[PDB]
This record gives C-alpha cells, sequence and structure tokens, in this order.
C-alpha cells in the first residue's frame, strides 16, 4: 500500500503508475480525490474529547430555538419516537368466546379481524409515510399531527458534520438478510451474496423522518449496517435532547461506495451516501423509466409511445430494484413463449393495463384500494393479477413466501393473468376464470393439495402455479409435474395452446 | 503544469540528469523513470544524458531522437546509444596493381588501415605488396618491364572504400592522395563529381563486394599517362614495397530525420566538414582492436573542468565505456569479450594522458589499474590504445609478430596429413601473422634439403573453402609429389612471422632461406606420415 | 475531447493497432473498428498498422493514403497493402546483338535477371546468345567476319527497360555498364539527359514492346566506336557467350499526393535515392519464382528485438506474410496458389537467417516447417527463397532443369502428329529450360540416324499463333519432307535440356550429338505417324 501511494505522488511518476496497474491507478485515484476526508473525520471519533466537544459545539448552536420549541412539537416528537400501541361489545365478542395473534374460522368471521387489524394498528408516523408513500376518524388525527410536525422545523442544517444510524437489513431485503451472515462462521459475511447487493446500488431515497445518533454508537445484533450521511446545508433537521436528529422527509441520497470494514473483531456493512434533492434524482428516474419502456415498446410489437411501465417504488432499497426491472422483464421473455408474449400484450396494448412495481402496501400503491368493494376488503402482498384494473402488480420491498427468486414470483403472479386473458377470449361477458372454477375445482380434488402449499389454497392459485413450474426456467421443476402429475399435464398443455 | 525542459530536446529535466528509458507497451513508446528492478529483467539499458545538450555527442542526431529511433536507420546499434558519437571513417582499401613502361607485372596486393604516433585526428592507410614470386620466370623486377633509366613506368591499380565508422555519407566521396616514401607525393585520387550517388553504410564495402572496384585510371583523355614515375622512385619502391594512402575528412552532407511525416532527406544546411571539429575536441577517443585485430575506433564524449556548460554531461566511467562501446559485459562480474578476460590487453597514452592518469591512481593508492579500474573519469582530449598484449607490434601500431611460444600453441590440431600437404582448421586471426611456410628434410644422420629456397618462394599454404587451410607441396616444387629417402628420415616444418621475414635480396643478393630466423613448428618421421 | 493520433496520419492510435477496415457506404468512404460478422462476407481485408510511423512500411507513402486510394493509381494491387513497401526495381533486358569489325553476325539474345548467394541489395541480369546456326555456310564465327589477330570488332546492341518493382519511376533512368567476364567491363551506357519524359510502370517496357528498342550506339559523333574490342575478348567471348548487366539505383524523383486538390506533382526535394537505405535495413526480402519461374521480389517490414520504435510494428507470420504477398488463399484451409500445394516448394535460407530461423523450430518441437508455418515469427533482414522443388537449378539460381520423369508426362498429349512435324500444346513454363530436340531414325534392324547432327542445330521447334507448339522438319532437314525406310521402323524423338547442352565445339571440334546425355521423348513405327 505504502509503495502506491509514493508512485502516485510523483507527477513524472504518475503515468508510469497508471500504465502498469490501471485498476490501482484507479483505486488510489479515488481515494486520494474523495476519500481522505472520511479518513479523518473517522479518526477523530476515537478521542474521546474531540466527539465530546464536537457534540457540544452543535448544541450550542441550535440552543436558541430549542427554548422557543413549543409544548405541541415536543408533544409530537415524543408519540414520534415512542409507537403508541371493550370497543365493540356486540358480536365479536361471543364469537371470540403473530404479533396480532397474541394480542388479540374460515366463515364470515375472518373478516371482522381484518377490520379489526386495520383498527388495531399502533399510531404510528415513520412506517404509515413509508409504507404509504405519502379507519377514517384516525385519519384526521394523522392529517392534522403530520401537518402540525410538519411545521415545525424551519432551521436547515447550513463545516460538514457526519452522523451515524444503524438499521435491520431485513428493511431492505429479508430474504439476503437471513443468509448475509456465513453459515459456518457468523463473524463473516459471503462476498458472494456480497457482491450481488453492490451490483445495482447506485443510488437511495428516505421517504419518512430518519432519526439518527450524533456519534456513533454500537448497534444491535440484527443491525450490521452503519449508515452515514454528508448532509447539505438547505436539509432542516431536527435535534433531540438524547444526542439524536430526526430528518426531514423526502430526502435524496446518492450512494457513493459500499464496502466491508472490521470494528471490534467482528465484520459489518458501511455505506457511504450523501444527501442531494429528492427531485434531482426523481428526475432521473423519469428518464430510466422511459429507457426501459421505449426499449420493450418495439420488443413485444408494442406502441413506442406507450409506457406500460412506471416507476412507483419509494423506499430504502429503491435503485436495485429498479435495475433488477430489466434483468425480471429479460427472464420474463427467455422464458416464456414468444407466441405467448404477443397474445398477452395484445390483450392489454387493446385496454390500459401497467406493470405497477411498487415498494409500498398494495392497497395504497396506486389503484388496488380503487377496484376494492370494501376498505376491510383490501389484500397486501407482493402482487396479485386484477381483471378489474388489468394490471400487474409486483411489490419489490417484500419477499415471496414461497417463491425462491423473482422469476419465481413473477411467474406466479403470471398465472393469474393469462386466466385472465383466457377469460376474455372465451366468455366475452362471465367471469374470466368462471370457466377455469369447475374445471381445476374437480383436479384439485383427486390431487390439487398434493403440490406446494401455495397452490392448494385455490384453483387460481394452483393454475397460477402450476403455470409456473410448466415453463419453469430449471427443466428439474418442469420435469418434477410430469411424474408426479401426469394427469393434470395434459389438459395444462391445452389450454396455452388456445391463441 | 509543463515540466521543466530547458535544452528543449523533448526529454524532461529531471529524467536527463538522473537516468531513463524507453520501453514499449502493448504497442506504443512513452519515455520513463529508470527502475532498477523492474526495467532490468527485459534487457533495457540504462541511460544518462545531458539537460543542457540538444545533442549530449554534439552529433547532428538529437538525445531524444536517438534513443526513440526516429533517426536514419542506417545507423549502427552500438552508435544508438547517447555517448557515442556517431560519424563516419573513411579509409580506402587498394585491392591489386598492375605495371608498364609508358612483360607487364600483375600483382595483387593485400591492405591494412593503419595508425601511427604524436597522432592526429587523421584517418591513413598503407597498403604492403606481397614479395613472393607468382611466377618462376620474374627475377629482377628491373627487367621483366623493359625500364631503363632514362624510361618512365605506367601503374594501373584499383581500389575501394571502406566505412568503419557509425554514420552513413550520401553525396560526396572523399579526396585520397598517394604519396610514397617520406615526401614523393605519386598521385592525388581526383574527386569524381555527382557520381558516389550510393551509400556507405557502416561495415560495407564501395563500391559493394559484389562489383569491380573502381578503375583508377579515367580511360579518357584527362592525362595521357597519369601515373608516370620516373626511375629513382622505381628504386624507392622495389626497396621498400611499402605505400601509404592519405585521406582528408571532406565528407558530404548530412541526413536529417524529420518530424512531420517520417522521411529522411537530405538538408543542404548542415555539412561534416564543420561538425566534426566539433566533436573532435570535446570527446575522449579510444581506439581497440579486440575484433578481428583491426583497428576500431569509438569516440566517448568526457567531461572537461575547466568549461561551465561541459560539466553538464554525466561523469562517465572508463568501465562502461567499454561496456557501452564495444559490447563487454559482466556475466560473473568479470569483464570479458566473448570469454577473454580484460587482463590480456596493454594501455598506452599519449604524454598529456599520462601525467593526467597518474594523478587519478595516487588518490586511490593503487598499483594495478586492472582492479580499481571502474573508479577513473575521463576527461576531454585524451587518447588510449587498447591492443591485445600477446602479439608483438610494429611502429605503425600493426599486428606483426608474437612470441613464438604462442605460436606453436596454436598449432597442436593436425586434422590431416598425407604426402601431397597438411589441411589444418586454425583460429582465422594467427592466420593474419603468418607469410608463408618453408619445409625441409632432415637425414638421420642430420642433412637439411629445404624444398622452396627462394625468399620470394614461401606462399605455399592457401585455405581450403571450409576454412581448412592447405598446404601444397608441388605449387613451388616441379609440380611434382613429395618423396622421402628414407622412413626414418625427419620432415621439419617451420612457421615465418611477418615480423622476421625479408623482402629484398641481400648484399651480395643472397636468395637462399639460410639467414632467415626460423622458427621450428613440425617434425614427424617418415613412417609418422 | 480529440481521438488521439500521435503520427499524424489520420488514423488514430487505438484504431491503428487493434484493427480497422475501409468501407463504402452510399459512396462516402468511411474507416471502421473491424467488426467479425460484418466484414468478411464484404470481401474486406483486416489491416493492422502502427501507430507511431508515418508510413509504416517506411516508403513515401503514408499508412492512411494507402488504404484510401488517396494514391498514384499506377501502384500495383499487391503493394496496397501496407505492409508491403512500394518502389521500384529497374533491370535491363538486352533484345538482341549484332557484330562486325571497327558479313555482320547478327543474333537475337534473351536475357534472365539473376540472382546469386551472401546476396546482396543490387540488381543484375543475365543475358544468354543464341547458338543455333541461322545460316548453313556461317560455321565459325571466326572466319564469318574477317578477325584477324591485329583487328578489332565494334558492338551495337539493342536494349529495353524492364521495371518489376511496385512503384513508378518518373524522369531519370539509370546508368548501367557492360562486363565481360569477371572484370573486363567492356562500356558504361550513358545516362540520356532530359528524355525520359514518359513513365516507367511496374511490369511495363521502355520503351513499349510496340516501338523500336533503343539503339546502344549512339549513331551520333561522340564517338565513331565507344565500344572497341580487342580480338582475345572475343576469344573469351566465344568460349563463354555470356554477359553480364549491373545497375545500379540511381532512379528518379517521387510521385506525391496532394491533398489540397487531388493532383499528383512531382516533387524536386524528395528523392529515391535517400529512401530505399532505409526501406533495405528495415524489411524481410523474400524471392519467389511461382507464377512464371520468374524471379519476383517483394518486402516485408519485420520486427528487430533491438529497436524500440520498431517493436511497434505489427508482429508478421510468415504465413500470412506470403497470404498478403503473392496472392495465396484458403480455399480448403490447405495453402495453394492456383492449385499447386505449397509442399511442392523448397525454402532456403541465409546463413544467419539459418540460426534465427533453427532456433525458432526448436522452442515449437517441430521438424517439419510446413506444418508449423503459422508459429513462425519474421525478424528484420531476413531473407528467404521460395522455389518449386520439382526442378534442378544452377549456381545463379535460375531454372535450368528438372528430373526427366516429370519432362515425359508433360508431352503425353499429341494433339497432331504427321510427317512433316508435331503440333504441341505444353505449359508454357516449360519450354524455358529446353534447348531443342534430338530426332533419330532406327533402322528395322537396330540402327541409329540423327537427322540433326550438329551442336548447332536444335532449334527444331516453334510455337503456333494459337499457343501450339510446332516441330518443323523442313528446317534443319534437306527442304525436303520425312522419310521412312520401313513403315515398321520406329522414329525416335530425343529432347535435350539446357544444362546438358553444348556451347562451342569440342577438344577434336566434335560436332556429333553423341556425347550428349538426351532424353527419349516421342517413339512411334512408321505406320503410327
Amino acid at each position: 500500500f505504502a509503495k502506491a501511494f509514493a508512485y502516485y505522488i510523483e507527477p513524472q511518476h504518475r503515468d508510469v503508475l497508471q500504465l502498469y496497474a490501471p485498476e490501482a491507478f484507479n483505486y488510489m485515484d479515488k481515494f486520494n480525490e474523495q476519500e481522505i476526508n472520511l479518513s479523518l473525520e473517522e479518526l477523530k471519533d476515537q478521542r474521546m474529547l474531540a466527539r465530546y466537544e464536537k457534540w457540544e459545539k452543535i448544541k450550542q448552536h441550535y440552543q436558541h430555538w430549542s427554548d422557543s420549541l413549543s409544548e405541541e412539537g415536543r408533544g409530537l416528537l415524543k408519540k414520534l419516537q415512542i409507537p403508541i400501541e371493550h370497543s365493540l361489545s356486540q358480536e365479536e365478542k361471543e364469537l371470540l368466546k403473530t404479533e396480532e395473534k397474541e394480542f388479540l374460522l374460515s366463515e364470515k368471521e375472518k373478516e371482522f379481524l381484518k377490520k379489526l387489524k386495520l383498527d388495531i394498528q399502533p399510531y404510528d408516523i415513520n412506517q404509515r409515510l413509508q409504507d404509504t408513500g405519502g379507519n377514517l376518524d384516525v385519519r384526521k388525527q394523522y392529517k392534522r399531527d403530520i401537518q402540525n410536525i410538519d411545521a415545525l422545523l424551519h432551521q436547515s442544517i447550513g463545516n460538514k458534520i457526519y452522523l451515524y444510524e444503524n438499521m435491520n437489513i431485513n428493511n431492505l431485503t429479508a430474504t439476503l438478510g437471513a443468509d448475509l451472515v456465513d453459515s459456518t462462521d457468523n463473524t463473516k459475511i459471503n462476498r458472494g451474496i456480497f457482491n450481488e447487493f453492490k451490483k445495482n446500488f447506485k443510488y437511495s431515497i428516505s421517504s419518512n423522518y430518519m432519526i439518527v445518533d450524533i456519534n456513533e454508537r454500537p448497534a444491535l445484533d440484527n443491525e450490521r449496517l452503519k449508515w452515514r450521511i454528508q448532509l447539505s446545508p438547505d436539509t432542516r433537521a431536527g435535534y433531540l435532547e438524547n444526542g439524536k436528529l430526526i430528518l426531514q422527509r423526502n430526502i435524496g441520497l446518492e450512494i457513493k461506495d459500499v464496502q466491508i470494514i472490521k470494528q471490534s473483531e467482528k465484520e459489518y456493512i458501511r455505506i457511504d451516501a450523501k444527501v442531494v434533492p429528492k427531485s434531482k434524482i426523481d428526475t432521473k428516474i423519469q428518464e430510466a423509466q422511459l429507457n426501459i419502456n421505449q426499449e420493450w415498446n418495439k420488443a413485444l410489437g408494442l406502441p413506442k409511445y406507450t409506457k406500460l411501465i412506471t416507476f412507483n417504488v419509494h423506499n430504502r432499497y429503491a435503485s436495485n430494484i429498479v435495475e433488477s426491472a430489466y434483468l425480471i422483464l429479460n427472464e420474463w421473455k427467455n422464458n416464456i413463449q414468444s407466441d405467448l408474449i404477443k397474445k398477452v400484450t395484445n390483450y392489454l396494448v387493446d385496454g390500459n393495463g401497467r406493470f405497477v412495481f411498487t415498494d409500498i402496501t398494495l392497497p395504497n400503491i396506486a389503484e388496488q384500494y380503487t377496484h376494492q368493494d370494501e376498505i376491510y376488503e383490501q389484500v397486501h402482498s407482493k402482487g396479485l393479477y386484477v381483471p378489474e384494473s388489468r394490471s400487474i402488480l409486483l411489490h419489490g420491498p417484500s419477499k415471496g413466501v414461497e417463491l425462491r427468486n423473482d422469476s419465481e414470483g413473477f411467474i406466479h403472479e403470471f398465472g393469474h393473468a393469462v386466466d385472465d386473458y383466457a377469460g376474455y377470449l372465451l366468455d366475452k361477458n362471465q367471469s374470466d376464470l368462471v370457466t377455469n372454477s369447475k374445471k381445476f375445482i374437480d383436479i384439485f380434488k383427486e390431487e390439487g393439495s398434493n403440490l406446494t402449499s401455495y397452490g392448494r389454497t385455490n384453483e387460481a392459485e394452483f393454475f397460477a402455479e402450476a403455470f409456473r413450474l410448466m415453463h419453469s426456467t430449471d427443466h428439474a421443476e418442469r420435469l418434477k409435474v410430469q411424474k408426479n402429475a401426469p394427469k393434470t399435464f395434459q389438459f395444462i398443455n391445452d389450454q396455452i395452446k388456445f391463441i | 503544469p509543463t515540466v521543466p525542459d530547458r535544452d528543449n530536446d523533448g526529454i524532461p529535466d529531471s529524467l536527463e540528469v538522473e537516468g531513463y528509458t524507453v520501453d514499449v507497451k502493448n504497442k506504443r513508446t512513452f519515455l520513463s523513470p529508470w527502475i532498477s528492478n523492474i526495467h532490468e529483467k527485459k534487457g533495457l539499458t540504462k541511460y544518462k544524458s545531458s539537460p543542457e545538450k540538444w545533442s549530449t555527442a554534439s552529433d547532428p542526431y538529437s538525445d531524444f531522437e536517438k534513443v526513440t529511433g526516429r533517426i536514419d536507420k542506417n545507423v549502427s546499434p552500438e552508435a544508438r546509444h547517447p555517448l557515442v558519437a556517431a560519424y563516419p571513417i573513411v579509409h580506402v582499401d587498394m585491392e591489386n596493381i598492375i605495371l608498364s613502361k609508358n612483360r607487364t607485372i600483375s600483382k595483387n596486393t593485400s591492405t591494412s588501415r593503419t595508425h601511427t604516433s604524436g597522432f592526429s585526428n587523421s584517418n591513413s592507410s598503407t597498403v604492403a605488396i606481397d614479395h613472393s614470386l607468382s611466377l618462376a620466370g620474374e627475377r629482377t623486377w628491373a627487367e621483366t618491364m623493359g625500364l631503363n633509366t632514362a624510361d618512365t613506368a605506367r601503374l594501373n591499380a584499383n581500389i575501394r572504400y571502406v566505412n568503419t565508422g557509425t554514420a552513413p555519407i550520401y553525396n560526396v566521396l572523399p579526396t585520397t592522395s598517394l604519396v610514397l616514401g617520406k615526401n614523393q607525393t605519386l598521385a592525388t585520387i581526383k574527386a569524381k563529381e555527382n557520381q558516389l550517388s550510393q551509400i556507405l553504410a557502416p561495415n560495407n564495402y564501395y563500391p559493394s563486394k559484389n562489383l569491380a572496384p573502381i578503375a583508377l585510371n579515367a580511360q579518357d583523355d584527362f592525362s595521357s599517362t597519369p601515373i608516370t614515375m620516373n626511375y629513382n622512385q622505381f628504386l624507392e619502391l622495389e626497396k621498400t614495397k611499402q605505400l601509404r594512402l592519405d585521406t582528408d575528412q571532406v565528407y558530404g552532407n548530412i541526413a536529417t530525420y524529420n518530424f512531420e511525416n517520417g522521411r529522411v532527406r537530405v538538408d543542404t544546411g548542415s555539412n561534416w566538414s564543420e561538425v566534426l571539429p566539433q566533436i573532435q575536441e570535446t570527446t575522449a577517443r579510444i581506439i581497440f582492436n579486440g575484433k578481428d585485430l583491426n583497428l576500431v575506433e569509438r569516440r566517448i564524449a568526457a567531461v572537461n573542468p575547466s568549461d561551465p556548460l561541459e560539466t553538464t554531461k554525466p561523469d562517465m566511467t572508463l568501465k562502461e565505456a567499454l561496456k557501452i562501446a564495444f559490447g563487454f559485459n559482466e556475466p560473473n562480474g568479470n569483464l570479458q569479450y566473448q570469454g577473454k578476460d580484460i587482463t590480456e590487453f596493454d594501455f598506452n597514452f599519449d604524454q598529456q594522458t599520462s601525467q593526467n592518469i597518474k594523478n587519478q591512481l595516487a588518490e586511490l593508492n593503487a598499483t594495478n589499474i586492472y582492479t580499481v579500474l571502474d573508479k577513473i573519469k575521463l576527461n576531454a582530449k585524451m587518447n588510449i590504445l587498447i591492443r591485445d598484449k600477446r602479439f608483438h607490434y610494429d611502429r605503425n601500431n600493426i599486428a606483426v609478430g608474437a612470441d613464438e611460444s604462442v605460436v606453436k600453441e596454436a598449432h597442436r590440431e593436425v586434422i590431416n596429413s598425407s604426402t601431397e600437404g597438411l589441411l589444418l582448421n586454425i583460429d582465422k586471426d594467427i592466420r593474419k601473422i603468418l607469410s608463408g611456410y618453408i619445409v625441409e628434410i632432415e637425414d638421420t644422420e642430420g642433412l637439411k634439403e629445404v624444398i622452396n629456397d627462394r625468399y620470394d618462394m614461401l606462399n605455399i599454404s592457401s585455405l581450403r573453402q571450409d576454412g581448412k587451410t592447405f598446404i601444397d607441396f608441388k605449387k613451388y616444387n616441379d609440380k611434382l609429389p613429395l618423396y622421402i629417402s628414407n622412413p626414418n628420415y625427419k620432415v621439419n616444418v617451420y612457421a615465418v612471422t611477418k615480423e622476421n621475414t625479408i623482402i629484398n635480396p641481400s648484399e651480395n643478393g643472397d636468395t637462399s632461406t639460410n639467414g632467415i630466423k626460423k622458427i621450428l613448428i613440425f617434425s614427424k618421421k617418415g613412417y609418422e606420415i
């Protein structure tokens, strides 16, 4: 390392260096360009006097407004920092006579629990703003409290101060978080999954109010992610008495680098981010959306102008999902019959459907609730084909409870959409899947439950699941259905024939 | 953000003072600072140069161009190093003469590049005519040509030009004057005009070996017999059989490198008769005969304390000079030229250098220069002559002899023997100090019969097309094989070194090889054949 | 934001090193990086070049201009490829002579460009004088011309110039000297002044085949008989019947391409006598006699390890070199020249080249060069000679003979036969190594009657205007048809190859074809005619 440093400084020798170790020159180039200020900040954080002095100085600025702060403000911040976790008296008690089960049938009684689940949720703000991306009576409280808390912090942050924040990997991707630590060594992380994480991780967005620590402190066991942020002078943030800050909502951050470092004999994950205007990155998002659409519009005969694709993802993990749409779409084509694609697309271009990729809950994403008959009838999951809206929903943030990867998750949803198209061709004025009901129910009796537990749910899920297995990229999965359901195979082969 | 480049020579300052080297990657050449460990495996030479001289050597080639190769691609390799002046060295080689009177003696001649002593920067050669009698009947030249006291003989010779330097001449061809004896100038060879349109690359001949050499007499009407020659001169020539060929340095124009398109065009502004003096006054001159016992001359730029600008040139130690001027290397740290260690050579110095050279060994407290060799600084204007110590030399530093013991050692490999001659395979160099052989037979009782008992009948050893020397007895015999009166009679063979040869009849015109100092070289009995 | 271009040759660096190609779209020409799939179907050649040479070949044409066509539209196609120097090669062809004394012997001559071995970059040719007796009574020239011991003959010949090189010469024409024997220089042909205002394009004659050849004797008053010749030469000539034509390298100026208006103007600054030396020291020289058994010379740029700048040029494998220089192609992956496989060819190497190439074959662990052809690196200064394996050759590397067995198949196609002669159709190439035919008749009892039983009477075969060879019996007969003493008598025909011919009467002046090695060709009984 030392040698490389020396060769880099000498101008006349600089060229020689870049010539024989190009990547190494690149490595040293990025270090001296914008990776040396980070060295100084991290070193000062070990000297107790320095950290204490830094903390004291920042406080001695914001003190004046803290005295000015109203009681209502403190009250809002209190219920914000700490979530707040006999009203029935009717039939619900007679009938009644994991976290929601502890706190608290296949008939009309399971609907009362869906409604109660919405009425029994804790009054919270940061998850709601992040979950929704920005009972009715509670909404009025939400609206007023959000408005009141919003009209508090007039103090923009406007030298560069660095802050620390520990976050649970399960908040970004709970599927990878289960295997991030080496099975044979819990202190090490497998580089193989790690390089994948970094692959398409270029920028990230925070939609809620981040509560961060001024000085780095030890993290919890499931928190191995130590975010640091280069603030902007205009960003409004709110200080707390316990050495924490509440950041403004709708903040944009650009990820410059992500690497593994070692501290106290255990490994952890560092993500370097810079505060940037969210509007500036959203402009980048629309261009990315246009590029994917324009490319795929010419692919399956689609009209060039039609969007057919909108990036609705809003979360801390948005950019890997965005880049992964290309991967998902490329797999979807390479894995499905060219003639099936043409057929389904004609059925969609004729209407006004869309492929909605989002990281917010389905009932609040874009239109799911607009096609629901009852508020309590809302459903949230990775996605499901909705005939009324003729739209495909793919929830990036969530992890499929069955599928092993995203390809399987999509193909599983691809079945429900396929059934709807078949129904459109057959009974024009009748339930798209009314013909498949009595046809699959019988098939589901003899051996329907034998397969995966997801398909055992109903004919629709079974049909959708069976289609995925029959068209899986792993011939083994396809073969399985042949030697395990020889009967089911022939009729299943016959609906996709219908052009 | 421009690196300081005072001499304006392409190369930046620091590199020039400290050391650099050019290396090619992928396919692009860039100039780089010397890395001790990473460049050596690649066999690149560590350069030095002057940050204040557009041409450290002062030759018409820039420091930069030389190492990169944008230069007349004809300059010999050894002259690419920045510290070796690249310039031409032309001397004249005369192949054979013929004589008659204004019965024609047409004899083949041999020439050698010369150097004599107070020796000055001017090239000269010396031809030596063979004395052996090719024809039986040609005793007394005065009669083979009907030359009378009041007659005049005509001389008709062939010459070729030799380039032993390191750079090409292009248009002009040098003027050269023949002179016999101390002051008898026989002729000056005219400078033919606009006729040497060919090229003289180093180690080449003009005209090449494949063509007839240039006939000296014009064959036109310029002079009826340009090479007249009075009687008295002919007498002088007969006693000495030596001529000399003096040539001046009026060479041609210079070939310069043009950056725009890489075309090499002869510039009419720069002319060699003005540049040579500069080189000649600011460099150390080393003459070496290691290769083939011929005088190879190289010039190295040395510092001169008295002149400011001149101190800019990198200090030059002798050992590296030999390394860089001729090709010596250190496989095991021991200086050698294809095996032969440095210790087998003499060092002779002109009177000036000697006082200076005695000083340097004193501040080092040493007596054997061969050890502390690597600590001797070279100054401007020294002249050094390095010749192999094993051979004897004449006044003109030409190889003329050697100690017999080496000579005998040189003969122990008899590839074949019969009654018609020997077919040896000897190292090509010895056969440059042997004029011929005298064969004799020794009776079991001490008699002595010399076959070729004439001063001019010793050149009996030819060389076969496989490099095998072949000695023919029937040559200066009676075209008859060799007879032996006794299988117990000894057969003696003697070799005669050049220095010990006779070129003219004695006082009383003795022609027998009696009073000739002969070295015994072979003696096998009649049955040992 | 500018693509780099160190050599200042239009093409950018990266493009030059990795591979490019010229293409035409609608009608505009653009440069493209080599695309593997889209270019091969278009029959485009994959070029490479030096990012550091204004002319990778080092000839006076830039890398860019060659491939782009902005170049003298006269350069032969094969020289359009960037790695083949396009330069002139002038040799002299003498068509026929006539002789007399200062009753005129007028003979037609045949010349061939020669090459012998230590062969150097200098052009020379070789004429061969017809030996057949046009006149019956013209036995012994010494008497046909009243030549006396004290007489002198006058020589007056006709010549034309042949350009076998690859680039045009424009104004000047080379001076050339006649020489008999080893050193008898008969004459040097003057350089006429300001008269060769015409052009010598490749494969052309000057003056063209449709005009009278340049008379050698001036016919003016400059010298009454410049080419005098004493008796003894004539004797030498009679015994040898061979002359030599040495030519020098003094060509003219160079034709350059002008960017402003596309005019090709003869620049008076650049002169070929300065470029060839560069070319001659940086290229590999290849001689091939494949086309018509004539010596074709081409030059390829090869690397020289010792020189940085020179390492810049793309590595050249022998196999590809031949591909681009002569027209070999790969129909079925087997190298061939219009059918003839590479295995029918010889490889000869100079001793220098041998060392390098023998090394090269060792690190590859191969013994047959014909296999590992694509793995031989070419270095600078190698000389390679590719000759047909089927023929016998003499000392001057001219095609002179072949194994007899091959010769017979060349005659197995009798298109017609009669009592007046044969009308054959033989491959045009064979008929330059056959001096003539011996016809003989065999009595039914084994006798042998040779019709033309004189050394100088074997030119009995002609060629018809349809390319059919025609043998005429009445020429050297008694102007009489062919008689046969027996319809059962065999008619024997013999062929005489050049190498085995006699050019002068023997010891006892034998004229019979007895001691001549004759090969039997066509034999047929009297009724099979």
